[PDB]
């Protein structure tokens, strides 16, 4: 599976979850930022590692990191 | 040196002037003295004359070709020394008049719009200022105006 | 004053620069033929 | 509105106060230069060449030294004096004086005028009325002396003939 | 209902917006930040449909700029006339078709260069020209430099007409959208007004002009003591002596005689034995019968006087019990989509541009062209190449639709939807075609090489050994043969030589001759059927896969031109239509490439050369085609090492520039491959420590540098390698054909 | 019976042009049938028309007294002024050479400035101001609009005219005051 990390500078603009093709990735509360929210990657079995999250994140550098892992059916989108 | 020689005294030198008339002559004789095919070539065997006179005084190879000497060799000044001195003023000035204009667009409100549509004045006022910018540049060098510090330059991670 | 603008754009100027440039280097050529050297 | 061609409007960067003002700029070179500039080429170009219409009038009978016998043709002459070491003297010396009068600041983006309307380089030994209509005494005879100077040498160039002889009966 | 109706002085005159780069687009109108701006500023420029989101604004932007087009093509055609009238040997020409060669650029004096002004002949020094132009004004009937100065002139005043009407269909007097969706009405001008009247109005020229103008050049009277086109008009005497039918005047016509007409009007068929040309009596007949097909043909259209078809109807009859609602929707797709229209019309036009090649080699239309090999070389090889960029640029546009303008609603259970709906079928048959003509057709040529290499020419595929005749192309010949005063009674010979019968010579050199058809045939028309079917593959999977597949399901959302979908999936680099015309460029090149190739080749083999005095043929490459052509090795020796020998020797003489434009296209084919091969990550870390660099000198421009984008790199890397590759071809094409033929 | 509205008072049946009110000094008539100054900007041909009707008179004029007599210098060896041989000449001789620096000189230097003003609409099309012997009066007088009026009617006669000049010289081969005389 592919590995996403989201780092502490998330400024909670839900923009890497509006992006996931997947449904990898949800709006978690966090008092860390203005927003009150965190971005979360609970589903990375799921996630084909296309970076559209990646793309997505406005901050200097990326708060959300996806380090693309051992493939699976999942990751590699094979509908076969 | 037997490997370079004067052109006025290289015989494959003088063989090359004379075969290159003969090649404008044998096109020549297909025409009729006073046809434009004829004043045309007749104007290229002119300027053969005049070039191989002017590089005669070129040493030139067993080839019968001017080779250049660029060794700083003063007997040769003329061949590179002098046209790289002209070459460096001028394109010294070309980069030194772009710079110029380069700073000037950094202290206006839109520095970029001034990249892409020039302020045609103020593009006029740097060029014709860059005629002493080996002294411009030294008098920049000298009060620390020339380069950015270190301190104040983006770099990525080591 | 709109048109003035429009022949101050990158391509323009460049396009004039660059024309008056060759014009110069090929009519130095056509009266200075075949300069190898200075 | 502009008195030289009142078809045109007057070029805005111009002023009656400048010498030899007619309001005459129908390219708008004044807007595409700074005026302070192109007063100071101006009177400068003048200045040169009026000297230049002088040295060709002076050239009859008029101080040849031990050091003369060369002919006035433009071109053959220029030749002579680089080929001599002369006119690399006079470079330099024109180079020195240039440095002096406008005291460093030579370039177009560094030539100011502080305390000085354009001209004004402080060479007035004799002490003569300069702050009056002298300055455009001055603008006339220059234009005229660059326009002379013109006249001068392509009259050189076009029948290899003398400057003043020109104007007694010959045609071309 | 088919009414004319203008919005008014919809857009001001004014310079503001040429000071506002992009302004165009809401993207862009904010100016640069970084030097990817520039490059989307001229990507987005003609992309109407992306500016604005109203089909009236798009649509009126394409009129007016198509207008732009007219008016460019016009001073283009009004140059080529200038430089006859003006920088050509036109006039000595027509006194010595054979003997002078065409001459209509001659290059200034600077540099050495004036080596280019070649000895072509009748008083002048220039470029050798093989655009056909001269074969072209001789069909005209121009004789004199006059006409050729006033028809620049008159190309100048329509280049004027077209800017002026571009401006004032666009400012002025902007037509509405219902304007344009009059399909009917277009077709119907378009059949019986443009094509159908230019037709009957050029057959007009030809009848009154290029007849008695060419009927007495090809009996040997001199250019300049022929009477002027308008004396054969004025004076019907002189037109009766040269065609007795013009005594009886038009009472044959409106009295249905036409046999009367038999001497402007013929069905001759095969070549003049003067001009190597088609008769300009056949021609003008043709252009006659053509015209009244398509005055017929555009009153099939139901415009505003009840009569004639409605297309809606017709596509909407058309349903059978395999293909669904069969063509329901196609009227308003084509109705609602500039690209859906502009995919249909580049793919005929560019198949057109391939069946005029193939067509005018065979059937030279113009006297005196088919012995000029350079210009009959040229024409083939140029009308190959726009023919194939249309038909790649008909695939983009498609894709264009199916991503911006398909709807699901319009496209229900019709055949376009039942298409996609079958799009696995259809892309794994195509796929196991393309492998199969693959191995079946290059396969020969390896299995060649390899057996000649052993030293086994019995074991090959060739005339001598293991024999692949075309049988049925060979069957074909032979039916074409047989036709005049068989199944084409009234034909008195073939429609052309290339089929059989006679050896057509113009002076010794050979105009037209039966094109013999043997295995080297066979196995590259097998080529030819495969670099198609996979170009065909590429551009085909790019539209039925444009809005989705199994690996991104939402492609259509991503759009037409993007890099990728990222490194996930395994890697989704180049899944956009965009991508899969870019490929299908490369693939358009490689099968055009390997036509014009097998033309230059087979004709300088078989077809061109000199008859003696005896009448024997002396072909230009001597027969080598048939045990040549049959291996790569033989391809690689006895044509391109072979054949550039001329291009590769041509440094001090007249065609020296050919030599330098062959090693210059070399270089741009080779540089594209930077762009092809690299990926923008390594130039934009590049640029970061030359940026560095000008910082530290403070010269680091606002604009920042940035590397191209993932498209733009493709884009360049396309472009050069088909500028590159194209220009050594045309430069070795140039250089063989004007020294050999 | 004649159109609804405004009726274009040359042509009683065409409705007046937008722009072309009557009140021009030149313009009663509001000519224009074709509809030019529907579609050009006015100040632009207004400037080409006046421009045209003084180039032509001059030609007329200079045709006329060329005819009658020509200067010794000048060896003229045509007759007819209007022909491609006697154009050649003074373009050989080096005399049309300089006419055509000093027409290109102005027309640079002071005709396309003048163009420009006019466009902007800070100039009247045709104004230069020279009026040295005050033949016109004010600027903008009744006098003035009388000879604004009568530059435009005497120029576009001259136009016309110098198309007969040229075309009845190139049948004939004879001069304008000779075809007068000699039928
Ligand atoms: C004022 C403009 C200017 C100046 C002073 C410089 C100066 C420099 N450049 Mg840069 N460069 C420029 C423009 C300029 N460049 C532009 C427009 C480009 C994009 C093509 C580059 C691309 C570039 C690269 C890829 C590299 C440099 C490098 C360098 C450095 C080494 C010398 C060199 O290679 O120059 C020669 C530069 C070139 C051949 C690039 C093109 C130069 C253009 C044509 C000049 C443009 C002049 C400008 C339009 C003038 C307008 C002024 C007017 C409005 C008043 C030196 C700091 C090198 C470096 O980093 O060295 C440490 C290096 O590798 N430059
Ligand atoms: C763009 C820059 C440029 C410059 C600096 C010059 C400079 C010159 N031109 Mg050239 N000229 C140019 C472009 C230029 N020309 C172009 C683009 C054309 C083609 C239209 C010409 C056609 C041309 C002709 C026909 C003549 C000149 C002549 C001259 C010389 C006149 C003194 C001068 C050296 C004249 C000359 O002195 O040569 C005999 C001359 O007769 N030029
Ligand atoms: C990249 C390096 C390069 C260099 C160093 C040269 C150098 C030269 N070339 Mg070559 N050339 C090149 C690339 C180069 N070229 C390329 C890529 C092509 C193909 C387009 C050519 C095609 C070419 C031709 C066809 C010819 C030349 C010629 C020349 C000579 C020109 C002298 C001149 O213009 O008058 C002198 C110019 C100046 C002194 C410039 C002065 C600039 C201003 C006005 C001075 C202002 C005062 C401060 C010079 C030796 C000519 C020659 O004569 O060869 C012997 C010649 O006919 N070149
Ligand atoms: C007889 C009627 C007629 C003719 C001849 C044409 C011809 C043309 N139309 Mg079509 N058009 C017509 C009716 C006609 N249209 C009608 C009724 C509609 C609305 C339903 C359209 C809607 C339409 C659109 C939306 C577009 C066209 C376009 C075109 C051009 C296609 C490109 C081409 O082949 O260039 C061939 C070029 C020529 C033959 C040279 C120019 C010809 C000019 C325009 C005059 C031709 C007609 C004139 C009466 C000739 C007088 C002959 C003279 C001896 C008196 C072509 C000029 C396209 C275009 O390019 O527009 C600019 C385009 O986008 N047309
Ligand atoms: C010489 C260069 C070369 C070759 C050989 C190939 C080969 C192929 N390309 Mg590729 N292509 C190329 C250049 C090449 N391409 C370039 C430069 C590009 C970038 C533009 C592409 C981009 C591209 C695209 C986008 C597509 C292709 C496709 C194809 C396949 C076409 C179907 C086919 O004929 O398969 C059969 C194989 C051949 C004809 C090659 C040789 C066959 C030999 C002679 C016979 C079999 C030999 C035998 C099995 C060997 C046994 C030996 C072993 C035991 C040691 C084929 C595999 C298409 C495809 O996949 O179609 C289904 C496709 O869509 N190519
Ligand atoms: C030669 C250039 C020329 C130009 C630029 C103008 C321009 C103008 N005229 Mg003037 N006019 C001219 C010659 C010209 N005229 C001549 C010779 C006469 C005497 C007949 C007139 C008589 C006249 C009157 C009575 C009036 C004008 C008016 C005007 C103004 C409005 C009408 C217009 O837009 O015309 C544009 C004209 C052109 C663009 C030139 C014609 C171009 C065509 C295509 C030439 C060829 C047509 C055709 C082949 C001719 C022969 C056909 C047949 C009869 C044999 C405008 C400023 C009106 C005005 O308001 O005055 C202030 C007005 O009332 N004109
Ligand atoms: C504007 C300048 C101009 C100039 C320089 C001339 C010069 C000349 N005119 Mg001309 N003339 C002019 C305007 C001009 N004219 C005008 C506007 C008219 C009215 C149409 C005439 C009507 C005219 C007539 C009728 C005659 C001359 C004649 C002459 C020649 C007299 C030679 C002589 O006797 O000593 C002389 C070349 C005479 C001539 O031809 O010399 C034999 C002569 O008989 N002129
Ligand atoms: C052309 C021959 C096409 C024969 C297909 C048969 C044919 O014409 O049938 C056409 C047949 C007609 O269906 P309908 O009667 O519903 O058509 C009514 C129409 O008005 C709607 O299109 O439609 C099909 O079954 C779809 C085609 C599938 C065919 C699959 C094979 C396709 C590959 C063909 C390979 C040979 C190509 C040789 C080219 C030289
Ligand atoms: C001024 C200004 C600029 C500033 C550029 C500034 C910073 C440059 C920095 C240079 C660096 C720090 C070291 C430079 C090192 C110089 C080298 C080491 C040259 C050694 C000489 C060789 C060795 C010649 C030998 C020989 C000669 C002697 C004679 C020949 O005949 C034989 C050979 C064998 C060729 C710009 C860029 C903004 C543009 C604007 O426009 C003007
Ligand atoms: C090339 C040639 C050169 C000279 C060529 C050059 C200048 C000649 C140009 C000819 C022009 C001026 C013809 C003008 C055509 C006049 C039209 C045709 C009049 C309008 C139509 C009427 C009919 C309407 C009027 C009326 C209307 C308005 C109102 C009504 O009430 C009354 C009528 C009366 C009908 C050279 C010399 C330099 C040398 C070169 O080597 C050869
Ligand atoms: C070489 C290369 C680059 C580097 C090339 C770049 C950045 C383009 C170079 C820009 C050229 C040189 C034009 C810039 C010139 C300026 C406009 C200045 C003009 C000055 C006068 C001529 C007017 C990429 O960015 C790239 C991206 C993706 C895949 C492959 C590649 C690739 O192969
Ligand atoms: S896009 Fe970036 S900043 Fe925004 S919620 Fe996702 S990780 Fe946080
Ligand atoms: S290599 Fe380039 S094109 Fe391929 S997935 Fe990565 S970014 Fe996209």
């Amino acid at each position: 599976a592919h590995t996403v990390k989201i780092y502490d500078n998330c400024i909670g603009c839900t923009q890497c979850v509006r992006a996931c093709p997947l449904d990898v990735l949800e709006m978690v509360p966090w008092d860390g930022c203005k927003a009150g929210q965190m971005a979360s990657a609970p589903r990375t079995e799921d996630c084909v590692g296309c970076k559209r999250c990646e793309t997505a994140c406005p901050t200097d550098f990326l708060s959300i990191r996806v380090y693309l892992g051992g493939e699976t059916t999942r990751s590699m989108g094979l509908a076969y | 040196a037997d490997v370079l020689t004067t052109c006025q005294q290289n015989e494959a030198f003088h063989k090359r002037e004379a075969n290159e008339i003969r090649q404008l002559q044998n096109r020549q004789s297909k025409y009729d003295a006073n046809s434009g095919g004829y004043l045309a070539l007749q104007a290229q065997i002119d300027q053969v004359h005049k070039r191989f006179d002017k590089y005669g005084e070129l040493l030139c190879g067993q080839d019968g070709l001017p080779h250049l000497i660029t060794d700083g060799d003063w007997r040769h000044a003329r061949e590179f020394t002098i046209p790289a001195i002209l070459f460096l003023y001028i394109t010294g000035w070309i980069g030194w008049v772009g710079r110029s204009y380069l700073q000037y667009t950094k202290q206006t409100k839109n520095p970029t719009e001034q990249e892409i549509i020039l302020d045609l004045p103020m593009a006029f006022k740097y060029m014709l200022s860059g005629f002493l910018w080996p002294l411009s540049a030294w008098q920049e060098y000298r009060s620390g105006k020339l380069l950015a510090k270190e301190d104040e330059i983006s770099v990525s991670p080591r | 004053m709109n048109l003035k603008k429009y022949l101050s754009t990158a391509p323009v100027v460049a396009t004039l620069w660059l024309f008056l440039t060759a014009g110069i280097l090929i009519e130095l050529n056509r009266f200075y033929p075949d300069s190898l050297f200075y | 509105q502009s008195p030289a061609m009142p078809f045109l409007s007057k070029p805005p960067n111009l002023s009656p106060d400048m010498p030899g003002y007619r309001g005459f700029d129908p390219l708008r070179l004044s807007d595409a230069f700074d005026v302070n500039w192109l007063l100071e080429g101006e009177v400068k170009n003048g200045r040169v060449a009026m000297l230049a219409c002088l040295h060709f009038f002076v050239t009859e009978y008029y101080q040849f030294p031990f050091y003369a016998g060369a002919p006035k043709l433009a071109a053959p002459a220029h030749d002579y004096f680089v080929k001599s070491g002369a006119m690399i003297q006079i470079l330099v010396f024109i180079g020195f004086l240039e440095m002096v009068l406008h005291r460093g600041k030579v370039l177009y983006s560094d030539m100011e005028w502080k305390g000085r309307k354009p001209g004004e380089l402080g060479f007035n030994p004799l002490n003569l009325p300069n702050d009056k209509a002298m300055k455009d005494r001055e603008i006339n005879n220059g234009r005229l002396a660059m326009l002379g100077f013109a006249g001068i040498i392509h009259g050189e160039f076009l029948n290899g003939k003398m400057p003043i002889e020109q104007i007694t009966n010959f045609q071309p | 209902k088919v009414k004319v109706v203008v919005d008014r002085d919809v857009v001001a005159t004014s310079f503001e917006k040429w000071a506002k780069p992009g302004h165009f687009s809401r993207s862009l109108a904010k100016g640069p930040k970084t030097t990817t701006w520039i490059w989307n500023l001229h990507a987005d420029a003609h992309d109407f449909d992306s500016h604005t989101s109203s089909l009236e604004e798009v649509s009126r932007k394409i009129f007016s700029a198509h207008f732009g087009q007219l008016a460019i093509i016009f001073i283009w055609l009004s140059g080529m006339y200038f430089h006859g009238a003006r920088f050509s040997n036109y006039v000595a020409w027509l006194s010595n078709p054979t003997g002078i060669k065409p001459s209509a650029q001659v290059v200034w004096p600077i540099v050495g260069q004036q080596i280019l002004n070649a000895d072509v002949g009748g008083g002048i020094q220039g470029i050798q020209i093989t655009s056909g132009l001269f074969q072209l004004w001789r069909a005209s009937g121009i004789v004199n430099e006059l006409q050729l100065y006033v028809t620049a002139i008159g190309g100048l005043v329509m280049a004027g007409l077209m800017m002026f009407a571009g401006w004032f269909h666009y400012h002025k007097a902007a037509p509405k959208l219902e304007w344009f969706q009059n399909v009917e009405s277009m077709l119907n001008h378009h059949l019986a007004g443009l094509l159908g009247l230019g037709s009957l109005s050029w057959a007009g020229h030809q009848i009154h002009v290029s007849l008695p103008v060419n009927k007495l050049l090809d009996a040997g009277v001199a250019p300049s003591s022929i009477p002027l086109p308008h004396e054969f008009i004025l004076n019907r005497n002189l037109m009766a002596e040269l065609y007795p039918s013009f005594q009886q005047g038009l009472a044959p016509f409106f009295t249905l005689n036409w046999k009367q007409y038999s001497d402007i009007l013929t069905f001759k068929g095969g070549l003049s034995p003067v001009t190597g040309g088609l008769w300009l009596t056949d021609v003008a007949h043709h252009h006659l019968a053509i015209a009244v097909l398509f005055i017929v043909a555009g009153h099939m259209y139901r415009t505003n006087w009840g009569i004639g078809h409605s297309m809606k109807q017709l596509l909407e009859a058309h349903k059978g019990p395999l293909t669904g609602e069969g063509h329901k929707g196609l009227y308003e797709v084509l109705t609602t989509s500039w690209h859906a229209n502009l995919a249909i019309n580049l793919a005929m036009l560019g198949s057109l541009s391939i069946i005029v090649a193939h067509h005018m080699y065979s059937m030279p239309p113009y006297p005196y062209l088919a012995t000029d090999y350079p210009t009959q070389l040229s024409l083939f090889t140029h009308h190959m190449w726009i023919g194939g960029f249309c038909i790649v640029g008909a695939g983009a546009h498609a894709a264009i639709y199916m991503v911006r303008d398909y709807s699901p609603t319009v496209n229900y259970n019709n055949v376009l939807d039942r298409m996609i709906r079958h799009r696995d079928a259809i892309i794994s048959h195509l796929n196991w075609v393309c492998i199969f003509l693959g191995t079946h057709s290059f396969g020969l040529y390896i299995h060649n090489d390899t057996m000649r290499a052993l030293g086994r020419a019995q074991d090959m595929f060739s005339d001598t050994a293991i024999q692949l005749q075309p049988v049925l192309a060979q069957w074909i010949q032979q039916i074409h043969t047989l036709a005049p005063g068989n199944t084409a009674v009234n034909a008195l010979a073939t429609a052309s030589y290339a089929f059989g019968a006679d050896t057509v010579t113009v002076g010794s050199k050979i105009a037209m001759m039966p094109i013999k058809l043997g295995t080297a045939d066979f196995m590259v028309h097998h080529i030819h059927a495969f670099t198609i079917h996979v170009t065909v593959l590429i551009l085909l999977k790019g539209v039925l896969f444009a809005r989705n597949s199994r690996l991104i399901p939402d492609k259509a959302n991503l759009g037409f031109r993007f890099p990728c979908d990222g490194p996930g999936r395994g890697g989704t680099c180049q899944v956009s239509a965009w991508d899969h015309v870019f490929l299908g460029l490369f693939w358009m090149y490689n099968a055009l490439s390997v036509v014009i190739f097998h033309f230059s080749w087979k004709m300088q083999s078989d077809v061109w050369g000199t008859v003696s005095s005896n009448g024997t043929v002396s072909h230009i490459t001597g027969g080598n085609f048939a045990q040549s052509a049959i291996t790569i090795n033989g391809w690689l020796r006895d044509f391109l090492w072979a054949q550039a020998s001329q291009v590769i020797q041509s440094y001090g003489s007249s065609l020296s520039a050919y030599g330098l434009m062959f090693l210059g296209a070399h270089f741009v084919w080779a540089f594209s491959l930077m762009f092809l091969f690299s990926g923008r990550g390594y130039w934009q870390e590049l640029i970061e420590s030359i940026v560095w660099a000008h910082n530290k000198l403070k010269v680091a421009p606002s604009i920042a540098p940035r590397a191209l984008s993932i498209t733009q790199g493709r884009a360049v890397g396309v472009a050069h390698y088909l500028l590159g590759g194209i220009a050594t071809t045309w430069a070795f094409f140039l250089a063989r054909i004007i020294s050999v033929g | 019976q004649a159109p609804s509205g405004a009726a274009m008072p040359s042509m009683p049946f065409l409705k007046r042009p937008s722009k072309l009110d009557g009140s021009l000094p030149g313009g009663e008539g509001c000519f224009d049938p074709l509809g030019f100054t529907e579609v050009f900007s006015l100040e632009w041909m207004r400037e080409a028309e006046v421009k045209h009707c003084r180039v032509a008179m001059l030609a007329v004029l200079g045709v006329i007294a060329q005819e009658f007599g020509t200067l010794d210098f000048y060896h003229a060896q045509s007759k007819l002024q209007l022909s491609p041989d006697l154009h050649n000449q003074f373009v050989q001789n080096g005399a049309l050479q300089q006419v055509l620096l000093f027409v290109c000189a102005w027309e640079f230097f002071v005709g396309l400035p003048a163009l420009i003003e006019s466009l902007e609409g800070r100039r009247e099309p045709g104004y230069f101001g020279f009026d040295p012997l005050k033949l016109g009066g004010t600027y903008g007088s009744a006098q003035w609009k009388r000879m604004a009026a009568g530059e435009l009617r005497n120029g576009r006669l001259a136009m016309i005219a110098f198309g007969g000049f040229f075309h009845q010289q190139l049948l004939t081969k004879q001069g304008i005051i000779e075809q007068l005389t000699h039928f």
